[PDB]
C-alpha cells in the first residue's frame, strides 16, 4: 500500500508536469506563428515596395 | 518598408515635374522657332517687292 502510494503520487506529478510543459509549447508555437506572420507581412511589403516602384 | 516609400514618392514627383517641364520647354523652343522663320520668310518676300518695285 505505501509503495502504491509513492507512485500514484509520483505519477500525479508527471501528468501536472507534462500539463505544464505542453501548455508552454502551445504558448512558444503561438509565439513563432505571430513571428511567422511578420515575416510574412514585411516580405509582402518589401514587394509590394518592389512592384509600385518598377511600375512607378 | 515607411520612408522608403515616401521617399520614392519624392523621387517620382521630381520626376514628373521635371519631365513635365522640359515638354513644355521643347514645345516653347518649337513654338518660337517657327514664329521666326515664318517672319524671316515674310522679310525675303518684302525683299522681291522691293526689288520689283525698283525695277
Amino acid at each position: 500500500s505505501d509503495k502504491l502510494k509513492e507512485a500514484e503520487t509520483r505519477a500525479e506529478f508527471a501528468e501536472r508536469s507534462v500539463t505544464k510543459l505542453e501548455k508552454s509549447i502551445d504558448d512558444l508555437e503561438d509565439e513563432l506563428y505571430a513571428q511567422k506572420l511578420k515575416y510574412k507581412a514585411i516580405s509582402e511589403e518589401l514587394d509590394h515596395a518592389l512592384n509600385d516602384m518598377t511600375s512607378i | 518598408m515607411d520612408a522608403i516609400k515616401k521617399k520614392m514618392q519624392m523621387l517620382k514627383l521630381d520626376k514628373e515635374n521635371a519631365l513635365d517641364r522640359a515638354e513644355q520647354a521643347e514645345a516653347d523652343k518649337k513654338a518660337a522657332e517657327d514664329r521666326s522663320k515664318q517672319l524671316e520668310d515674310e522679310l525675303v518676300s518684302l525683299q522681291k517687292k522691293l526689288k520689283g518695285t525698283e525695277d
